[PDB]
C-alpha cells in the first residue's frame, strides 16, 4: 500500500506483497485401450476380406486405437471435473470460471477469476431467456480484458455459435449494384464465409461444451441439460500448454507420448494388446480468458 | 456410511504414493497449510485403516478450512480444565461420543 | 483456558513465518503427514485468530497422531446420516457443541 | 434403405431442416423461405464433416431463393462526371449457394 | 525464482512502482485532502471550480 | 435343458466368429438355404443371450430342414385372422406359451 501522510508525520503502517502456490497433479489416472485378437483371424483375413485397409488387423486396429485416445481426450479437455473415469484431466470448463482449479479460490481472492458476459439476463419471459449474440456481448467483453490488462489469440466456438455469429451479419448487410451499362447481367451468389473477428481466427470444435455450475441451478433445471453448447473462450495460445509423461519405451504420437506393451501369452493363438498414456492440462494466468456463456444457440 | 473421494482434482490415488494436499486457507483469514500425505510406509492398511484414513483426510481437507467447525473446536479449548493439550484432545473425544 | 506452545522442539515461532510441522505417523502405523504451516498472509490475527490458531495447531500436532481421537472420528463417519463429506464436518460440530 | 435401421445405428438418418413450426396460426404453416434455413442446415452438416456439391431445388424454390435478393438490394450511381447515362438491367440469374 | 530470491531489492521496486501507480490515480481525485497526497487532480482542475 | 452343439462336423465354435452354416435343403424337396451366422458384434452375449443363441441355431440347423415342423408352421399360416406377417409371428407366440 501507499498512503498519504503529513510532511512532518510518522512511519505509515507496514505492508508487503504476497505470492501464492499452485497445483494440478499428474500422478493418478490414465487412458487405455485393448485389442484381444487371435492368430488365426489375422491370417485368414488376408484372403477373404476385400479392402486393403481391413486385411492387416494389427496395423489397422493399432491406428484405430491411437486415434481413439486422441478423440476421447479433447472431449475431456472441456470436461473432466472429476476423477479416474474422466482420465485425470481438469478441463477448460472449470479452468475458465470462478471455481478453484489450483487451490487458489475466487471468494478469498477476487483477482483469480475470468471475464464473463453471461447472457441469461433473468428479466424477460419465462423458460426461454437466453438472449442471442447481438454484437454488444463481444466488444463489451473486450472492455473487460482491458481493465485486467491482457490479450488473446484464439476463439473456441462450438459451431452452433458460429451459426449465431453468422446471423449477426445478415441483420447488417444489403446487396448493391454498380457499374451497369451494357455488360453481363448481375449474378447473385448470396453466401459467405467467416474471416474470424479482426485477425484472431475462429477455430470451431465439434466436441466443445461447458458444464454449468451448481450456482446456475435455476438455469439448468429450466433447460433440462447442463452442457450449454454456446461458449466462446477468448484465449491466448502461448499461455495454455499440455503435458504427458515420457515413460521409458514410449513413442510420441502427434505430441502425446504413448506406450504399447504387448501383454503376456497364456496359450497359443492369442495376443491381448494394450496402449495408453497419461495427460494433464495447464492454464496459467486467468487474465487472458473471456467467456460469453448462455447464448440462444 | 461416509463415502469419500479426495478433494484434490486429478490426484485421487497417486502412483508414487505421495498424495500431495492442495493448499487450503485455514484460519478463515490469514494462514496456509500446504500439507502432504504419504501412503503405506509401515505395512499395509488392513481394511479398518481404510476407514481411519477415510476420516483423517476428511478432517484435514473439509474441516480446518470450514469456519463453523474451527469456532466449535475453539470453544472446547476455552473451557475449564483444557490445559497441556493431551487433556484438550481428551475433552474433545468425550464430546464426540 | 489452553496453555498451548508449538510442539516442535526448537523453532516454535520462526522468523520467516513458515512453521514446518514435524513428520507424524498418523494411523499409529502406516501413514505419514509432513505438513508445513505458513503464518500471516492476509493481514494479521485479530485476537480471536490467535485463539483459533492456538487450536488448529493443537488439533494437528496431537490429535491426528492420537489413536483415541481417530477411533471416535471414525464412528462419527459411521453414523446413519453421514454421506457427501460436508455433512460429516457439520455433524461433528453438533457433537462438540 | 440398405439393411440398417436408423434406430439401432444413429449414424444414418440425414440431417434435416423442417419448415413447419407446428405452432403458427392458420392451416398452412410453411414459413416461406429465410436465409436462416441454409445456415441451420450447414450447421447440422458440419458435425459430420461432409461437404455437398449440388442443390436440387424444384424451380419454384429457385423463385423463393430469387425473391430473397429482391428484399435487400438497391442501385447506387457512384460516378458523377457526365459523359454517359445509366442503363437499367433489373434482372439477375443464380450462380448458387457458396459456389 | 530469480526475482523473489533477493528479498530487499524486490520489495524496493514493489514500493517505488506502488508510489507511482497511486500517483496517477490521485491525478484525477486529488482535492487537497492530506489523506491522498495533497494533490489537486483533474476533478477540479478541468471544471468550474476555483 | 438341451446341451446343443453346432451341427457342423468340424467347426462348432469358429475362431473368427463367422460360423458358416452348411447348406440345408429346406422344403424336403426343392429349396436350399445357405446361411452364415456371425458371432458377437454389439458386445458380449452376457450369459443370458447364450441361451437365446442356443435356441436360434437349433431352429435353423435342425428345424427348417424337418418336414413335420414345417407342416405345423404351415397350419398357423392358414388361421382365422392371420395376415400381414407380423401378426403371423405373434400368433405363434400365443401357441408356444
Amino acid at each position: 500500500t501507499a498512503t498519504g501522510v503529513a510532511i512532518t508525520g510518522s512511519a505509515p503502517a507496514a505492508s508487503m506483497d504476497a505470492t501464492l502456490p499452485a497445483q494440478l497433479p499428474i500422478s493418478a489416472a490414465s487412458v487405455q485401450s485393448t485389442f484381444t485378437l487371435n492368430l488365426k483371424e489375422i491370417e485368414e483375413s488376408k484372403e477373404q476380406v476385400t479392402n486393403e485397409e481391413l486385411r492387416n488387423l494389427l496395423e489397422a486396429q493399432m491406428r484405430n486405437a491411437v486415434e481413439e485416445i486422441a478423440t476421447t481426450l479433447n472431449k475431456k479437455l472441456y470436461d473432466g471435473s472429476g476423477a479416474i473415469a474422466d482420465g485425470g484431466l481438469i478441463g477448460l470448463s472449470i479452468a475458465a470460471s470462478g471455481q478453484d482449479y489450483a487451490g487458489i479460490s475466487s471468494a478469498t481472492y477476487p483477482l483469480w477469476n475470468v471475464s464473463e458476459v453471461d447472457a441469461w439476463d433473468a428479466n424477460a419471459t419465462g423458460t426461454d431467456k437466453r438472449q442471442a449474440l447481438k454484437t454488444d456481448f463481444m466488444l463489451e467483453l473486450d472492455r473487460k480484458i482491458r481493465y485486467r490488462p491482457g490479450a488473446y489469440d484464439l476463439i473456441l466456438t462450438t459451431p452452433k455459435v458460429v451459426e449465431q455469429y453468422k446471423k449477426v451479419f445478415e441483420a447488417n448487410r444489403s446487396y448493391q449494384i454498380m457499374t451497369f451499362d451494357g455488360q453481363r447481367v448481375p449474378l447473385i451468389d448470396l453466401g459467405f464465409n467467416v474471416a474470424g473477428y479482426m485477425g484472431r481466427p475462429i477455430i470451431d470444435d465439434v466436441f466443445c461444451s461447458r458444464t454449468r455450475t451448481a450456482a446456475e441451478s435455476a438455469i439448468t433445471t429450466a433447460l433440462g441439460t447442463a452442457v450449454d453448447e454456446g461458449v466462446m473462450y477468448f484465449l491466448k495460445k502461448d499461455d495454455l500448454r499440455f503435458y504427458s509423461t515420457p515413460v521409458v519405451g514410449a513413442f510420441s504420437a502427434n505430441g502425446v507420448y504413448t506406450l504399447m506393451r504387448q501383454l503376456a501369452q497364456t496359450s497359443l493363438y492369442v495376443d491381448n494388446f494394450v496402449v495408453g498414456c497419461i495427460p494433464q492440462l495447464q492454464l496459467t494466468t486467468r487474465k487472458n480468458v473471456g467467456v460469453i456463456k448462455n447464448i440462444k444457440v | 456410511p461416509l463415502v469419500y473421494t479426495p478433494a484434490v482434482r486429478g490426484g485421487a490415488n497417486p502412483a508414487s504414493g505421495s498424495y500431495l494436499l492442495d493448499p487450503q486457507y485455514v484460519n478463515s483469514g490469514v494462514d496456509i497449510l500446504q500439507a502432504t500425505y504419504g501412503y503405506n510406509i509401515n505395512g499395509t492398511a488392513n481394511a479398518d485403516q481404510l476407514l481411519q484414513r477415510d476420516a483423517i483426510l476428511a478432517i484435514l481437507e473439509y474441516a480446518l478450512k470450514d469456519t463453523a467447525f474451527v469456532n466449535a473446536i475453539q470453544a472446547v479449548a476455552a473451557g475449564s480444565g483444557v490445559t497441556t493439550p493431551a487433556s484438550f484432545v481428551s475433552a474433545c473425544v468425550t464430546k464426540l461420543t
